């Protein structure tokens, strides 16, 4: 489930950004 | 000629027993999913309120594996995490960080000394 | 020291290095993280007896 | 010897009718019982979060009523709670 892990890591590598506004999603039709 | 009609008086109301539940329930799960967006909504604006504190756990629990991350401004970056093998612990029994966290050493991977982490993660 | 700081104003993302700023990228260069645990469920069929 | 048909062309359908709206409803509450279940595990991680910060009003909630408790590691003790009488303020 949970290893140990030393990483610790701090440097360059993927970056995210959190979302602003979420769009709702539809399905309504006929 | 002549059309063929059937002695079936009950097929009529049957369809509309059928086309009468459809039309109630499909307006339920409208009404249900407008209720659950709105609070996922409200949920993405306490996740970020929260990775200003403690941004590893958070990002941890959202991904559902063991990774790393450091908030180094407005967006976030996520690092690879390197795990080791159960090889050496060490569990020094006095504390003299304050001498909060207990001084540690591990071996295998690399080795070295620290304070133990939280959910089985090792500086 | 090295200082990658990378603020977000507007419709637009300045990126900050060493104090100072260097380049301008759009919200879509940058991938969106995504928290939306959603139901799946499907409205019932129609049928014609 | 011969079976005893009975001229009620009309149950079958609706045994049909009944069966068929079971079947789609059983699959809709499975679908919606999977998505509480993520939700539940992640407002779990919240309340351990905030725990760190008020551990009384946090642990007063998630019981109902008023406690004590103060988090000397990662084990929260839990304290009990000796009411007053309203005599003096």
């Amino acid at each position: 489930s949970f290893p140990f892990r030393v990483c610790e890591l701090s440097s360059h590598g993927d970056l995210f950004r959190f979302s602003s506004d979420i769009q709702c999603p539809s399905f309504g039709t006929r | 000629k002549s059309l063929g009609t059937l002695n079936n008086p009950a097929t009529v109301q049957i369809q509309f027993a059928y086309d009468s539940l459809r039309r109630q329930i499909n307006r339920m799960l409208g009404d249900l999913a407008r209720a659950w967006c709105l609070e996922q909504k409200r949920q993405n604006m306490v996740l970020r309120e929260l990775t200003k504190i403690n941004p590893t756990t958070v990002m941890s629990s959202i991904y559902g594996k063991a990774v790393a991350a450091k908030r180094l401004g407005d967006v976030i970056s996520v690092s690879q995490c390197v795990p080791v093998n159960q090889a050496t612990v060490t569990l020094r029994k006095s504390m003299r960080m304050c001498y909060s966290r207990p001084l540690v050493s591990f071996s295998f991977t690399k080795t070295y000394e620290g304070q133990l982490g939280t959910d089985n993660e090792i500086f | 020291a090295t200082s990658q700081y990378y603020f977000q104003s507007g419709n637009e993302i300045h990126v900050y290095n060493d104090y100072h700023h260097f380049k301008t990228i759009e919200l879509d260069g940058i991938a969106t993280l995504q928290t939306f645990i959603s139901l799946n469920t499907s409205l019932i069929e129609n049928i014609d007896f």
